[PDB]
């Protein structure tokens, strides 16, 4: 619901911090977060 | 030359539900350079009445 | 997660989210990856 | 043929809700410990009027 740069990275940062807290290690390098691009299971989707 | 608005002929509910139009292929449909000829024939026609 | 769908034709349409990408996440996202193609060229070139 | 111009005839309605929302906690008054000057005095080289 929002565009904003500020709001967006803490949201990110929130999200890392709880799973770091939470125990297990979440790489920020394979982490995907995205509009438009959809993957599962070995299965790629790019804008339909 | 300007077109009229497109939002005219169909109007928008949600993402997945629209209206049609009556002359939905007339509208889709582009002009040849013939036809554009003949088409500043009809103006050329209206603007000098007589 | 409909399986029931069905598809009309190809459209182009302005992008929303085309702000958003000056984020500090995407940055480090995409430094990650440069630091790992390096690396891997470094050692190739050491290695031979 | 089909992709060469852009559309623009379907409106965004979560963008517009996203952007009332956004407008909605804009601020207007603000609180301060001592009010803006209003008055001032020029000096001069008489001792008894500014």
């Amino acid at each position: 619901h929002t565009t904003d740069t500020k709001v967006f990275d803490k949201v990110a940062a929130s999200i890392f911090d709880t799973v770091a807290k939470c125990g297990h290690e979440a790489s920020p390098s394979k982490t995907m977060m995205t509009p438009y691009s959809v993957e599962k299971t070995q299965t790629h989707a790019k804008q339909g | 030359y300007i077109a009229p608005n497109p939002r005219i002929s169909s109007i928008t509910l949600t993402q997945r539900i629209t209206t049609t139009g009556p002359f939905a292929i007339l509208t889709g449909s582009t002009p040849t350079a013939q036809q554009l000829n003949d088409v500043r024939k009809i103006y050329l026609a209206l603007m000098f009445p007589g | 997660n409909s399986k029931d769908v069905f598809y009309d034709k190809f459209r182009t349409e302005p992008n929303r989210y085309k702000a958003l990408f000056r984020s500090s996440f995407y940055n480090e996202s995409r430094r990650m990856n440069e630091e790992k193609i390096l690396e891997a060229v470094k050692y190739s070139q050491k290695l031979g | 043929t089909a992709t060469r111009e852009v559309d623009f005839t379907v409106p965004d309605v979560q963008k517009i809700l996203d952007d009332i929302k956004a407008l909605a906690a804009e601020q207007v008054y603000k609180i301060v410990k001592v009010p803006s000057i209003s008055f001032r005095h020029i000096v001069m080289q008489s001792r008894d009027r500014v």
